[PDB]
């Protein structure tokens, strides 16, 4: 027995319980709440340390051997500051067959009291001390135009895409469809050559036929956008073929109210569970009360990253886009009304106080038709940084202690996304079961570049050097692809999700694909109550003349520290009892320029 | 004050390793011409035979009977230097779990004798 | 460094608007490839500086003029887009006939 | 398919390999050919080793490991059977010739499970524990298996000296990697492995051409390696007794004589895939240099 | 004169759209409180509720036969935009082809009534 | 020129230290990747003019000082290692903590 | 820009001679591939320029001396081909022993 500081302990294996350490450059702290090994016989790899022969690796054992519930890993992360929606904490990460095994105590339990994974002869260590692992990020709005997306979904910590589309054409480009058979083969057969988790969405319009087919094809979901015409039938014949095929339907609702406003598309929903794409409405949807869906209970809403950091920039930015992806000549009057009345401060910056109650659940991109796909995770704390900065710690956070809003914004890119998709069962958080899908980071660079990217227990992308170099630190240091991306080990570490009925119809055998397919499940039993820490359904209303955001007085409790009297003399009254949600844009974010060049 | 991108806060107190495990003080001499070093999970019982071990009352124990069954009682993954000609005096502590030693040296490989 | 792949791909433009650069010295007049990366090259280093997008849009229209580029090369240019990271994070700048007068 | 002369027999006397119809033809007149180098000490951490080694003229890797992780990052082992599978299946994607090193620790069964699953040698390093047993058993289920066993002997001499390392191995063909002993092995006197009949002793190319910056390099490469902090006596100890100029020197005179066989180069924890050519060829230029012709040469 | 390149060269004369569709002048009002724009090829008849149709002479039409089985007489792709409270004239035809419409808002799904 | 793979990738270094050295003549702080772009130039260079080994981890603690970087850059950067051919062959080049002061 | 891939992997030779061309305004005695890729980037700006193919492999031999690059290099370095985009075209040049005098 002896005792040992808490710098000195850190230096050893990282920060242990009551310590805190800093999201980057951000505002955010977040605390270790708990340790799951035991002071004195912490698991430790190199020379001369704890992890060899007979001392802290078991010698007996082979890797299909188990004493008690504990067996060997492939591989074990010794001393991971653990960060997810179940909690933060520090524990050992076991991995075995591809999937997370053990999360707990590493070593042999010959010497070892309390082991609950072994350190075998068939066993790598990865070093994790000092280091934050979570899940891979899922971005379930993607549009399918190059393949180059995939390298930097995973340098921005992205391991799954919902995605949809059939390559550069206009289709995609508006579009998250792969329409038919044909596009959604072609959509799994070139995802058999990359490294990322994959699911497709078909085309939800027409009659049931044309709509059950490209299931049986092997889409994962439907995704009905205004552009293939997102009318009444549209959404009730499209909902109606997935809950008798247990998909998932995302929607761009009609921005244009052709055939009707936002309470018209909401009754043909008829109460059936719907993914919201981008429910703020920059770039598509119900003009301009399409935020309203954040107060109905059978509606998963999303956003998309390019409005989420309310910035400086993103009103100048935003107005030009429009005119170029519509060709809005400023010129005529209908155009520029037309985007004038789209492009709302108002909900732009109210979308990002909803975010902080939970009121949207899902983080996504909009990749290349909107949004950025390499930033889902940046921009998500990046409106983290704000929401502390401008009304304070969330309820239940202290001074070196942001836990609570650290796993409410965590959870809108690992699990909401996956309960949404219904592929929580695989993927989504780190849980024994799930895929072993790692993303680590070091903590002055989280949010901006990780460190690794693990894929299924084998590392896929990566920081890495100079190959000739006699380390592997060595300049020039990039992200690189790894051994995960190769060979047979590319169709190994990685998976395609599709539909139970496109599974069952042998779509793997017909369209010659070497990557095993996961069905996707529990699609329609999810609704907003499912959402972790995003369950909040606040009596939203925008104002048809003023565009203004509103909530009523019970809406704004249990959201912040400040509690909702104090908030009441702040945000703006309107002409009712309700409370306008509003706050100034950003000028200067985090994960930012101290980062990246260019 | 400053900002420093993935500071530490840390908390208030020392931190016990090895807590309900009482050691013993022993002394090990070098007696080779190189130098050796051994770790906290070494099985002392088998380490170089150029070290000698001399047990809480300072005598010679020239078959290890205090050395049987114990590791060092340092932070895991630690280890401690013995140049040649050297003596130090040494904290150790039983080892736990099932209180089976196999590899090393082969000097056990099997239950430690109870 | 730790470059993402993002970042190493727009050190393409950085090197193709220094071989613009450099011709434009020599008294050449630019070709299609030469104006975009030039102007490209001036809306990353701006937005580096600290400009805003709305600034960016309209200074880069100064860059190059309608006689310092090869015949039919500014009615070529009808648009350029770039993304940078500004101060705010990164932002999309459209520039709309760029090469003019 | 043969060496010697090329044409048709038809018009020309003493042809041993005909150039036919379905024969293509390389001109090499003015060139040099060698086989393709061997590299048996590469550290399996990122793919693009392999078109790097290409360049250095190497068309064969004996490796070990399971990409960038620290137990990869420090010894070549591809720890079982998943490990072994998944160094394969990257492997069948790239344009080299491969085999892989499993762990050389633990019992029998665990160490021939992991031979069961494909490896063609087993790699016993320190960092996993470079003890008697280790050795003996590992020895023994190569001799059982008709395998190679590469050797990172015990450094800090923890279990005991070289002369137990030799012992243990009882007269049994071993691989001794690096045995100038610069990143790891029996300080100071791992270099005497070279004495021995069933120890076919290897150098790593960092230190082969012993150079100006060679030391301060070494020394600081111990320093960021292990952690070293050059304010704690023991760290500096271990160092400063670490890098040796003396063995270093007399390396490459060793070289000279036979006295070490093979070279390798460390990829990616101690040395460069691309150079172990290069560097060789250092070493001939300089002994030259020093010592004159080789017994036998001449101008 | 200037070389442009991809220029274009027009001819003679201009071009006639729906050439042999007659076309009936009616009027649209939107009474709801925000804008609507129904694009060419939309089933006038299946438009937001919020729309007023309004016959060719100028009578109000409550059951919008006047909007049965027609389109908007507009170039293929474009729309006309409404702003809350606001009337406009448009013209319209009729449909062509098996004249069928399937889907929009589900109130046809099958053949027009002759 | 016969460029092997490792010289190839190296010209990256080249061009962000370009970018980086242009970004601090005009009075810019460098962030993360600049920063380490320009002390890896800086030590590619002096080991192609034939400086030793120690001179050069030594030297590039003086490229950048504390007030020419972004808040935070110079706890940061840590360590800095490239290896580069002497005139004695390739060898490895260590800083550590190249900003201070 | 509309890039093809040929323009892509030109940009290697602009950052090579630059490399080379700093390196030579230190006072650096030229390798191989330093003297290889200065002419080339010569040839190819001189072709950008107008230059007629007769007149680059003639001038391409007047880019450095026996005296600016290492021992034995000029031996080296036989010949060197590189195809431009001339006024008319896509055109080879080729400089035989450019290293003289
Ligand atoms: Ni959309
Ligand atoms: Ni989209
Ligand atoms: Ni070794
Ligand atoms: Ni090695």
């Amino acid at each position: 027995m002896f005792k040992i500081s808490r710098k000195n302990y850190s230096d050893l294996y990282g920060i242990t319980t009551g310590d805190s350490v800093r999201l980057g450059d951000t505002n955010l702290w977040v605390k270790v709440e708990k340790d799951l090994t035991t002071y004195g016989e912490e698991s430790v790899f190199g020379g001369g340390k704890t992890l060899r022969e007979g001392m802290g690796m078991n010698s007996t054992m082979k890797l299909d051997d188990k004493l008690g519930n504990a067996e060997v890993m492939d591989l074990v992360i010794t001393n991971a500051l653990i960060v997810d929606y179940t909690g933060i904490y520090k524990a050992d990460i076991g991995i075995k067959n591809g999937k997370i095994a053990a999360i707990g105590k590493s070593g042999n339990p010959h010497l070892t009291d309390n082991v609950d994974m072994i350190v075998g002869i068939s066993t790598e260590i990865s070093a994790g001390e000092g280091k934050i692992y979570t899940a891979g990020g899922l971005d379930t709005h993607v549009h399918w135009l190059e393949p180059e997306i995939v390298p930097v979904a995973l340098d921005g910590g992205i391991t799954t895409v919902i995605a949809g589309g059939t390559g550069m054409n206009d289709g995609t480009k508006a579009t998250t469809v792969s329409p038919g058979k044909f596009w959604v083969k072609s959509a799994l057969q070139a995802a058999d050559g990359l490294s990322i988790n994959a699911g497709f969405l078909a085309k939800g319009q027409g009659m049931e036929d044309p709509i059950f087919e490209q299931i049986a094809a092997g889409a994962c979901g439907l995704k009905i956008h205004e552009d293939w015409g997102a009318t009444g039938n549209a959404i009730d014949l499209a909902l109606t073929v997935a809950d008798k095929t247990d998909v998932a339907v995302a929607i761009h609702t009609d921005t244009l109210n052709e055939a009707g406003f936002v309470e018209h598309t909401i009754a043909a929903m008829k109460g059936r569970t719907i993914h919201a794409y981008h429910t703020e409405g920059a770039g598509g949807g119900h003009a301009p009360d399409i935020l309203e869906t954040v107060k109905y209970a059978h509606i998963l809403p999303a956003s998309t990253n390019p409005t989420i950091p309310y910035t400086v920039n993103t009103i100048a930015e935003h107005l030009d886009m429009l005119m170029v992806c519509h060709h809005l000549n400023p010129k005529v009057p209908e155009d520029v009304a037309f985007a004038d009345s789209r492009i709302r401060s108002q909900t732009i910056a109210a979308e990002d106080l909803l975010h902080d109650m939970g009121a949207i659940s899902i983080m996504s991109s909009d990749t290349l038709a909107m949004g950025r796909i390499g930033e889902v995770a940046t921009r998500t704390w990046q409106m983290a940084h704000k929401m502390k900065a401008q009304f304070g710690s969330l309820k239940g956070d202290s001074e070196f202690s942001d836990n609570n809003r650290v796993k409410r914004y965590i959870s809108k890119y690992t699990i909401n996304p996956a309960i949404a998709h219904g592929v929580d069962s695989y993927i989504g958080s780190l849980e024994v079961g799930k895929l072993a899908d790692i993303v680590a980071w070091e903590p002055k660079f989280f949010g901006a570049k990780p460190y690794y990217v693990v894929k299924m227990g084998v590392i896929a992308r990566c920081v890495a050097g100079d190959p000739n170099a006699s380390i592997p630190t060595c300049e020039p240091v990039i992200m690189r692809d790894q051994f995960g991306t190769y060979g047979r080990l590319l169709t190994n570490t990685s998976v395609s999700f599709v539909s139970k009925i496109g599974l069952e119809n042998g779509i793997k055998e017909e369209y010659k694909l070497e990557k095993e397919l996961l069905p996707v499940k529990n699609c329609r039993s999810v609704n907003k109550k499912s959402m972790k820490w995003n369950s909040a359904t606040p009596n939203l209303e925008v104002d048809p003349q003023t565009f203004d955001a509103a909530v009523d007085f019970n809406d704004l409790e249990n959201w912040l520290e400040q509690s909702a009297s104090e908030l009441a003399k702040k945000l703006k009254k309107t002409s009712s009892g309700k409370y306008i949600l509003d706050a100034e844009p950003l000028t200067e974010a985090p994960l930012a320029q101290r980062y990246f060049l260019f | 004050g400053k900002l420093v991108p993935g500071a530490i806060n840390f908390a208030s107190g020392e931190i016990v390793m090895n807590e309900g495990r009482e050691a013993k003080v022993i002394s090990i001499k070098n007696t080779g011409d190189r130098p050796i070093q051994v770790g906290s999970h070494f099985h002392l019982f088998e380490v170089n035979s150029a070290l000698v071990f001399f047990d809480e009352k300072g005598n010679e124990d020239k078959e290890r009977k205090v050395a049987y069954g114990r590791r060092f009682d340092i932070p895991s993954g630690t280890a401690i230097r013995f140049e040649p000609g050297d003596k130090k005096e040494v904290s150790i502590i039983d080892l736990a779990g099932t209180r089976e030693v196999w590899g090393v040296n082969g000097l056990v490989n099997g239950k430690l004798k109870k | 460094m730790n470059l993402s792949l993002r970042e190493v791909q727009k050190l393409l433009i950085t090197v193709a608007a220094d071989v613009a650069r450099r011709r434009l010295a020599r008294g050449l007049k630019l070709n299609y490839s030469e104006a975009v990366a030039l102007i490209t090259d001036h809306v990353m280093e701006g937005a580096r500086d600290g400009k805003l997008v709305a600034d960016l849009m309209q200074s880069a229209r100064e860059v190059l003029r309608v006689d310092q580029v090869m015949e039919g090369v500014d009615t070529m240019v009808s648009i350029i887009q770039v993304e940078v990271t500004f101060p705010d994070g990164t932002k999309l700048v459209s520039v709309h006939d760029p090469i003019y007068k």
